[PDB]
Formats: C-alpha cells, structure tokens, sequence
C-alpha cells in the first residue's frame, strides 16, 4: 500500500502528471493531490475513471498562500511519497536570474510543512533549478533535526531521456535502451557518457555536435513556443517514471538502476553529483563509481565540477538568510 | 524395322523401367552370350545394355531380370534398380538371389522399411525386433555360410551398428576372398566409422578382382575428401563421370536423372576447393 | 504501419489525449499533429520521448481561420484514422443553444477538407454535442459522395466509465469490467442496461439513484470548477483509448465489440443510436441486436429514442441551411 | 499471417515449446505441428485452449521413416518460420562420432523436403551438434539451388541465458538484461565477454571460475539426472523467444538484436560464428563486430577459433559410403 | 512474498507446470519441487533461466515411499500455496476402481503430511478425481482439526475454456472472454450454461450438440492418442492460471471471481458444488447466488445434482474406512 501525493498538482505539470501516474498505480494504492486554486476540479475530473482499487483524495489550501497552510497538514498522514512540483510560470515577459528568489521560498516552506509530520517519505524535486534547490531542501530538512541522506532524490530523468532519444536517431536500425548522463541538470553541467553503450559509435564531429544539442535544450522549446511557455508534456513523463520506479523499489517488486542528483557521500570532491545509483526497499543503497572516461570528456567533467560548486554554494548561502 | 517396331511402350505400361535408345546390341543376333561373356574380360556398362536388350524381347526371362538389376547396381545407378528386382520377385518369390541383392538396392536410398521384409523373405526361403528375432536363426547352424553370415554386416549397416558389422566381415572376408563383393561392404563399413585409412588398401586390392567397381573407387574418393587431400577427389571423380558411361555414343542418355547424384560430389568437392 | 492524425490538438484536451497516444501506438506510425495557434510548440515537445519506432509530423496554422486551409491539405494525406476533437469549451458561459452555431461551423469546415485527398478513412467525432454532430458529417459526407457507413462513428465510451466506476464502488468486492449503456450522450438520453450483467443487483431505489447520477454527472465537475472549465482529464482518456480499438481493429490483430453511436442501417427506426457493434478490418462487421430489456427500462428507452428523433432533426436542419 | 511449423513437436523439446509458442503469437496466425508419431495426440491436445485467432495444424507420418514423406510436402505449403527440433536426445550413448551421423541423416532429409516446396522460408536449427548441423543444413540447401545466407540461424540464445544467470547471483546488489557471449556451441568454445557490461566487476580468480562454470554446465545437470534423459525444459524456453524474436522481426513491430550463430559472410574468417546481429524484415541486415576485447580473452578467442574451424571442415563434409 | 510449492512435479503433468509458473511470479517469490524420482533433475534444469528475484529449491524422497516421509516435512515449513499433482497415469483401462484407490491413497499421505506442519495454507487439489478427492482433503483436514471451509480450491477451469474454445469457433467473429459451467467434473455431471452470455445464441439443436462435445470431449483426446496417454498440455493451462489467481488474491494486487470445486456452507443443498465465489485476501469472501436458467438447464441440473450426492456419498463412504 502507498499514498504517492503530488504537491501542486494544478499548474501544466501536475495536471498531466496525475494522469499519467493514475493509470500506472498497483491495486490498493491511493493518490492525494494538493494546490492553492483548482484542487477540485482535477479531483472531479480523475473521479470518474473505471480503474478498480484507486481511491483519490484532495484539498485546496486557500488564496494568499498563507506560511504553514493547515490544510496541507491534514494531507499528510500517511503519505509515503512526495512529489513536489509547485512552481510558478517565468513570466515570459521576464528573464534574467530572478526566478531563484521567488521558487526557494516556495519549496522551503512546502517541504517543511510536508516534513514537519511524516519525516519517513522520500522527496522527490521536480522544479527548477533542481541542483539549486536541492541543497535548500537538504538544509531545511537539517534545520527541523530530523535527515536522511537515502530519502533524498532529485529528479534529473529528463537529459536521459533526451540523449537517448538523440543517439538512436543517428544509429537506426540499431536502437538502445539508455544512455548514461552525468554531471548536472543544468546548461553546461549536463555531460553525456557516450561511451559506454554497446555498437560502434560515429565519428568525433557528429559526437560533439550531439554533445552540444543535449546542453542547449530548455531553449528551443521556447523559442519553437514563440515566448510563451516551457516544455511540460515531457517533464511530466520523466517525473511519473521516475515516481513508478521510486514506488517499486520501495513496495519490493524491483531493484532498478538510476542516474538521480544526489549526496555523494564523501565519494566524490562535490557534494552533490547526478551519480549513479541503485534503488531498493529503503532508497538509495549502493552509489557506484562513475568509471572509465573518454580522454576529451575529461575536460567537460572538470568544467561541470566547477560550476556546480558554485551553484550549489550560491544555492546554500541562501538558507542563511531565511530561517 | 518393319515389325521391330516400338516394343518400347509395350514393355512399359508395366515395367516402368526405361529401356533408353541406342541399345544396337538388341538385334545383332542374339545379345546374351556377349554381355554375359562381358563381365568376366571387360567392364561392367554394356553388359547392363545387353541384359536390357535381351530383357526387353518377353518379361518371362527370369536370368534377364535378376542379373539387370545387379548390374544396374555397380555402375552407380542405385534408382534404376528396386523395380526391376521387384518384377524378378514376382516372377518367382522363391528365389534366392533376388531377395538378396534386393536389401543392398534399398539401405542406398536409406528406405529402411521393405529392406527389413526382403531380408526375412530370403531368410524363409515393432518390426526391426521382430526381424532381427527371425534373423538370428542360424546363429550357428550353417556357420561356414557366406551369405548369411554376410547379411548380419547389412542387418547392422540399416540401424547404424558399424561396430560389429566389420567384425562379422572380418569373417566373412577370408571365408571366401575370391569376389569383390564381400570385400567392398568390407571398405565401407570402415569408411562409415572414423577409420578410413585402414580400409583404402583393399579399396585397391579389390581393383584386382575385376577393375571397374565404380563403387569402390568413389568411396575412395570418398574417402580421401574426407582424409585431407581436397583436390584428388576431383582427379577421381572425373574419370568415374567418364567410366559410368557415355563410352557408347552417351548410351542413348535420355533422363539420367539418377546420374546426377554422382555430378553433386563433383560441386561439395570443387566447392570446399574455392573454385 | 499506421497513420494517426489528430484535428485541433492544441487545447486543454488535445494535449493530453496526444501525451496517451504516443505510448502505445504500435511499432511503427506516424502520429500527426495540426492546430491554428501552438502546432509547433507542442510539435516539438513530444519529440523528445525516445519511444524508438515513431515519427511525429506536424503542420503549422495560419491567420484567423480560413476554410480549407492549405496547411491542413498537405497534412491530409495517405491517413487511416482520422480523430476529430477541435471545438469550444462547452459549460463555461452556458448558451447551449448559441454554442451548438459555435462548434458545428467549424466541423462543417473540418471534415471537407480533411476529406477529397483521404477518402477511406475512419471518423471518430470527439466534440461534446455528440448527439448533434454526427448527424453534420454524415450530411457532409454525403454531399461529397462517399459515405461509407461502416466507417463513421462517434465516441460515447465516456458514459460507461461513469457507470462502471459508479458500480464497482457499491458491490465493492465484485468488479465488472463494462457496463453497457445505450441511448445517446445528452443528460436524456442515456439509459444504463443494469440488468445484463452477472451478478446480485441492488434494489430499485438505488438503482434508479445511480441511473440519474450518470444522467447528471457531466455537471459536477463544472459545479466544482466554478464554471471556469470543463471536464478535460476524464474525456482525454476515454477517446485516446477508443481510437486504439479502431487500430487493434484495422490493423488486424484484434476484433473487439464496442459500443459508439453508429448508423443504425435498418433494426430501429431512428437514423441514428447508440448501440454495439463488432468492429473490423474494413470497419463495422456485426451490429448485433440490443437484447432483452426490463420492463422499467423500456420507458427510458422509448423517452431516449423520442427525444434523439428531434436531436437528430435538428441535426440535418442547419447541414441544409449552410449559410 | 505469419505460419510457424516446429517439426518434431512429439518429445520433450517439443509438445514444450508448442505449448509455450501457443499463448505468446501474435493473434491471427496458425501453427504447424509433424511428427511420425504422437502429433495427432498433440492436435488434439491443443485445440482446447481459449485462446482466440490461433488454428493449428497437423500431419502424421508413416512409423518406418520414408525419405521426402507425402505429409512434409502438403502441410510445408504457405509456412512462413520452420523450427527444426526434431533429432535423437542428448543421450550419452558413445561418443560425439555416431550423434552427429545419426542427426546428419535426418537433417538432410527434414530440410529437403521442406525447402523444395516453401523456399523463401526463415529456419531455427535447435538440434544437436549445431557446429556441426549447421553448416549440413547450408550445403542442403546449396544443393537444390536456392540458399539466402540472412536467412539460416542457429539458436544458441542458451549459453547467454545461462552467463546472465551466475554473474546476477554473486553480484547480486545490481541486476542486468544480458552478456555477451562469442565463439560457438561446445565445452571449450564458448567465450562469455564480461568486459562489456556495468557495473565494477569481482577479481579475477572468481571470473575465471564463472567462465569455467558457463563452458562446463550441460554436464552437471546429465550427472544430476542420472542417464534418464538430459536437459530439456530450459532448452524450450531459449527456442520459443528467438523463435518470437523473429516472428517479431518478420512482421514489423520491432528490430532487436540478438547474436545467433549466422554466417561470418568475409569478416572474420571461420565462416560459422556466433557474434551479434540486429534482425529486420528480412532477415539478418547488418552484422557488427564484436568490439573492445580483453587481453585475457583473446587466448580463448583464439583456441575457440581453431576448434571451430576444426568443426566447419568435419561438418561440412558429412558424405555417405553408399554401399 | 510467496512460497508456492508444487508436490508431483516430475511426471506428465507437472514438468509444465513448473515451466510456466517460474516465468510469470512477482519479484522475490520462491518455487519448490518434489517428487520420489526425477526432482533433482527437474530442479537443476529449471534454474539455469534468468529470472532476478525467483529462487529454486527441491527435495527428493525415498524409492520405497514411506508414508510422512522426512524430506517433505523439510519442505513444508513457511509456505504458502500448496499444489497436489502427484497420481499414477491413466493406464489403458484396467478399471477405474484401482486408479481411484490408488489416488485417493496418495491424496491422504500428501495432504496429511503437508498439512501437519503449516496448518494455515491453502490447498489447489488438481487430481483427476476431483469431485471424490476433494471431499477426501476436506475429511483428512478436519481428522487433523485444522479445517478452515474458505481455503480448499479443487481445480474446474478446463471445462470453461473447452466451452469457450467451442462458442468461440462456432460464432465467429464473437468473442467472450469466459463462460459459467456448474456441476462437478465428470462425464454428465458437468452442466454449461450459455444463457448468461451477451449475445445472439446461434440456435438449439446446435447449442445441444456443443453441450454434448463439452460433455465428452474427454474421451477424444485419449482416443486420438492411441490408447496410451492422456490431456498433458491442455490440464497445465488450466492450473497454472488458477495458481496465479490466488496467488495475486493473496498478495493484495487482485480481487478476482472465479469458478471452483468449493465447500458451500448452506444456500445450495449440495454438500460440495462448482459455484462462483470471489477471492479475497483470506481464500473465498463472498459466494454469489447461481441465478436465473431455463427449465432444459433445470432438468440438467438436478441430474448433477443426483450424481454428485451420489460421488460425495462414496467418496466419505469409503473414507472411513481407514478408522
């Protein structure tokens, strides 16, 4: 039995996410969906779906979106599962770096009032910038002395995805189930391991073009969308993936690989890195090393190391601040 | 002609056996002395034409049809053989030497099935327990026997036995090594059984008996493409293509369809030689 | 090898009901896409998912709509499924009389144009005035000249849903896998046949409570939204799983019995009902008699059939006055 | 579509894989099945399944075996895939020189009697010394005068179920799909490769144990089963999912890749070995070579070269003495 | 976790059986095998297949079959799901009074010996005899004192899928997933009902005709055969699947309703009838009334009914006989 609940499931994520992750669920399961405006009516609409052992639960937590909404208490006594996923649209009509300062707040006060009663569920982080915001749920869960460093995930499924799809474009008829991706979630943070997959890869140029189109991703999409949205039909995909594998590792039903952001745990120079793991009953248990490196993807991870030290510093100096 | 006529279509609505053209033989005055005469001094591929040329005048000539089909046997023409020893059965099931050549004619085209029946009808005058079972009879009575101790060999040969059946060759070898016969099944037990070396010698000895027995030289062909020596294979079967037949204006070939199996080997051979 | 296309897949239903598609689609398809305003937006999210084996296509929209769009003939090629579902948000504003002139003008501009350069093609009409709109194609298409009537059908799986969910949740052990509902798609003219599936029934009172539930249950989640929206989730899953059968049907590897509102070519009186077929390689195969009834039932029935006479009447009244 | 004919379906490695073949084709085709005796009792057997789209076939035979049987020549009419199962066990008997005439003679014939009528026509050699058959089975089909090298398998999907089944039990935190496996089918011819998977591996004095143990299996479980009969059960599981893989492959719902043991066709000398190809419609499309090699390995790749190439020459010149 | 074990699995029927349930447990299930000869085998063979989480364990009793035999009671603790295979072929006639007193001999041991370790199991009787052989395990079970009336499930499923392997052909193209058949197991004793079906039922002589194929389709299978033999393949189907749904009833993931041999406390005046009954998480939970059939059903009925008082009647007749 679990209670996966989706935190801000009303925005251009969570609506689609919720479908997707209903139709998916074991028997016996339950969902909880939760936001400020617009919680009944997706509880109106998944209602009517003939899916037999899938019961739904929901509430709505008033407007000026108070500190500690007590409604959000009530919706979390027994949830096993978070997924949080409430943000806030850029505004396209602005840029620049002011959506660190609006988001962090957000995702402080959620995870505390979401941890402050059911400390043993795992957290998952869907918003961006995920690498960010990460050590912000990391400090806010040290802040209540209450962590643990297993049931900590970050979702950062999307660039696999995305390379995968990329490769097997450009070797057909020969396809391959995944491709390993490492580094970060974030521009030029993000480092594919193109060699360590089976078949014989393409020339240096082709590589390194493919190399590139991987980093330069979150932009075509809003150019392709003329300013007036990001991608969401696949965000969706990789964070309900992402939940499925999460659920059946931990009811016991599977063992699964992944490649999540997460604490290294002295393994690493960095301390926090997209390594790759091994789920289980319990969350992360094994962390296993990176292995061998091309010769030219050493530099790209050595100028990803660098930047992420300083997105993670910059990211943590800001739970100074607060609390 | 004018009365010599067809004959041909006559003699076959039954005997579905091709008689072919050019067979001149038939009519010089008559043919039998000479292709009987042929087996002892000279080869053994007109003398099936000239028993073809004596057969063909009434189907009541039982020595005609008992001998055709033995000769249609050397000259490596396993297809044509089975329906003519079965018509000389009919004739007269009593007989002995019809049954016997019949189960040689039958375990080539690995038929198993009546071979098992034509060995119990030569003995008398599930189904392989039941023939075997009858088949021992004389275990011993008759020990000096030649044909029946040389039937255990073609009784192993058709249930892949050829352990023993060189053995009770061995025996029946040197009880009477004077026909070519016997000492062939003795090769080709060998050959068929991870030890060709210790059989090509009487290949050769066997040559000495009557120099022609196609069989023998092919299974040395065989042989040797299975032994190494690739190409040789072909500098054999080259002269077996020209020693089979066609030294008589191609015989009157018609379908020779069955020859073809002979052709094949030259192709698995020139094949595996890259060429 | 198949080729779906999808009208209008740009609104808050096209979305989701596309996402469902393009995840279970056969090796081998070419999904298309086509919308006036946000085609290569959401052209260009969907091709990310590796899901090796498809190709997505799309077309790009134009100036405020003109009828027969030269965008829309180039994507009207060689298709074999043909899904219908740009429209208008039906609930938001009421105006049920004035919305009707509001969504047949665009199918009577749809079809024409999507037809002539694809002639043998299926038609699953998805807008929500189901009872008033099929009516419109078949009118079209006849001025055209092909009406193949095995080929023409309108989604109505989403009454049974209801029904089936509303079931299952009070003999709760006991699950039945449908539930047959005949009739048409209005609040009148949906009659559920409770009494042709196998097990202990509940009493009249209760049952007649559920039958006037699936009845109204297309305005609760109006009620619950405030009037802002409409059902969005629930009907992206009953159409995307609808077409699937037609696929499993066309392309020869299944032969299901559904139920959608078909031509009724003799059997009843009326033109047009909601009864079951047999689906198949050519189209419809066997439409098999509606079977026995209960006395209560013929009541609903005759009322149903009465009042879809004048639905359909209506039907073919603005088809003849066009302009 | 698509007509499956396993031949030989009366032992243990038939009625089996029958059975097991039955509940996995794809809906709307037949299935074959000959033997000279019990196939009836087979017939009759298996059509009393529920399973809907699927007919079966039979013929009988005479019990003393007839070369060219009149049965073969009328049911190989319209056969699509032909698995040849048929043959005496893996008995001990005495040694390997008499097994391998005694299934020479019965390929030769089950393979010209089939290939006469029905040329275009995919086969799956799952017989005994399949170093050996194989290359009986090319010089046949040599003969007749039609031989498509795309279109001649032999299935030695076995041993690469057995390697990814020791190394998920003393490695046992991780689980993965499959390794490679190279050389051929014998004690000391099959080259599992380790170095091209996942995950740090265990020292080397386990690894070598693991090969040894992969080489040297079929033994032990003759030794457990006394002399009543050898391995059957896991040897109808590998036949019926290459067999699906390559139904999958004919039809056009998938391209897997898997590694047989198909003709080298000039790239690798020794023209019979076991390395991967990707399958398409039809047939083999591209062979890929076997990549990055240890320098542990390469001593057994080459002694399992020279065997090999000792088998290829013994095998395919399997003649007659005539008599 | 499960721990299904399956007593028998070496002869005709069990091989299979084996075979197909080790390809379709959950993750982390664990199997089990005995019989006197041939389970060392069976079980060395079986594990060589990959399949992460399953675990494979056996034990081998003595040649002279001692009664409570020390190796069984080893394997008997902390299990789950007890399967009764074992039973001495058919024999080409000899009687049936010495194969039924053999069999129900075999029954007791088996059942006895079983039962006296975990008492809180369920028992799957699969034995020929049903319809006497489960009032056997019912009366062996209440001498121990551990009878529970909601776990003893005798196996009646192949009659359904005769019955809709037979509707199926003869009323193409429907197609009805399952069909209800009551009465016991034997000869005449078996009574199809098809008037609790969705469909036009094609006629009555006709309809008779494929009550009278149901009802001695047995006899075919064993006349095809020769006289040597019985139904192998087609019995391992209808296990198999029965397993499966109890163990997914078990396990929380289901909530099926099925047709079994069952111990009807009350309702129908029969001691022991094949009514439907769902499974639950404790065995059966809720027995479903009959419901309504014709008068030609009717007489059919009362028939059974007469030849089951008489098969129960004997079969505690000569139970007893052992006190």
């Amino acid at each position: 039995m679990v209670n996966v609940a989706v935190i801000g499931a009303a925005g251009g994520i969570g609506q689609s996410l919720s479908l997707l992750l209903l139709r998916e669920l074991p028997f016996g399961s339950t969902l909880s969906l939760y936001d400020v405006v617009g919680a009944p009516g997706v509880a109106a609409d998944l209602s009517h779906i003939d899916r037999a052992g899938i019961t739904v639960k929901h509430a709505a937590g008033k407007l000026p979106p108070v500190p500690r909404d007590p409604a959000l208490t009530e919706l979390a006594e027994g949830v096993d599962v978070f997924v949080i996923v409430a943000g806030v649209p850029r505004k396209p009509g602005m840029t620049r770096d002011d959506l660190f300062n609006v988001n962090a707040g957000i995702v402080m006060d959620l995870v505390l009032t979401c941890a402050s009663v059911s400390p043993n569920a795992c957290f998952c982080i869907v918003t961006n910038p995920v690498n960010s915001t990460t050590p912000i749920a990391a400090q806010t869960l040290r802040k209540i002395g209450v962590y643990n460093k297993n049931k900590l995930l970050g979702v950062s499924l999307l660039d696999g995805l995305r390379a995968t799809r990329f490769i097997n474009n450009a070797r057909h008829p020969l396809v391959v189930p995944y491709v390993p991706v490492v580094g970060g979630h974030s521009d030029v943070t993000i480092v594919p391991l193109y060699s360590q997959i089976p078949g014989p890869l393409p020339d240096e140029s082709t590589l390194k073009e493919i190399r590139k189109r991987v980093q330069v991703a979150g932009t075509e999409v809003v150019k392709a969308k003329a300013g007036r949205g990001s991608a969401t039909l696949s965000m969706a995909e990789a964070g309900a993936r992402f939940t499925m594998h999460v659920v059946k590792a931990l009811m016991g039903l599977d063992t699964p690989m992944v490649y999540a952001y997460v604490d290294t745990d002295g393994e690493h120079e960095c301390p926090f890195l997209a390594m790759p793991v091994v789920l289980g009953k319990n969350g992360i248990e094994r962390r296993l090393p990176i292995g061998p490196i091309t010769t030219v993807e050493k530099e790209m991870l050595e100028e990803a190391v660098g930047v992420v030290k300083k997105n993670i510093a910059k990211g943590e100096t800001f739970a100074r601040s607060k609390l | 002609y004018a009365e010599a006529q067809e004959q041909l279509q006559r003699v076959q609505n039954e005997t579905n056996y091709p008689f072919e053209p050019n067979n001149p033989y038939m009519y010089h005055d008559k043919p039998m002395e000479e292709g009987i005469a042929m087996l002892q001094l000279a080869n053994m591929a007109e003398a099936a034409l000239a028993f073809e040329a004596v057969c063909q005048k009434e189907p009541e000539n039982v020595e005609a049809w008992r001998r055709l089909g033995t000769t249609q046997a050397e000259n490596e023409k396993d297809c044509l053989a089975i329906i003519a020893l079965n018509h000389a059965r009919m004739l007269d099931p009593k007989d002995i030497a019809v049954h016997a050549a019949l189960a040689v004619s039958h375990t080539n085209e690995h038929n198993v099935g009546a071979a098992l029946q034509s060995l119990r009808s030569w003995l008398l005058s599930s189904e392989y327990r039941d023939c075997c079972t009858l088949l021992y009879a004389a275990v011993e009575m008759n020990p000096n026997d030649p044909q029946l101790h040389a039937s255990l060999g073609v009784l192993h040969n058709l249930s892949h036995r050829f352990d023993e059946a060189a053995k009770n060759f061995r025996r029946a070898v040197e009880l009477r090594p004077d026909d070519a016969h016997m000492w062939n099944k003795l090769g080709a037990t060998l050959a068929n059984g991870n030890r060709p070396q210790e059989a090509l010698e009487a290949y050769n000895r066997a040559l000495d008996i009557n120099p022609g027995y196609v069989r023998v030289m092919y299974n040395m062909a065989v042989s040797y493409s299975n032994m190494a020596q690739y190409p040789l294979a072909a500098k054999h079967i080259t002269r077996a293509i020209a020693l089979q037949a066609g030294g008589t204006n191609p015989q009157g070939e018609g379908s020779r369809i069955a020859t073809r199996g002979l052709w094949d080997l030259l192709r698995m051979t020139l094949n595996l030689m890259d060429r």
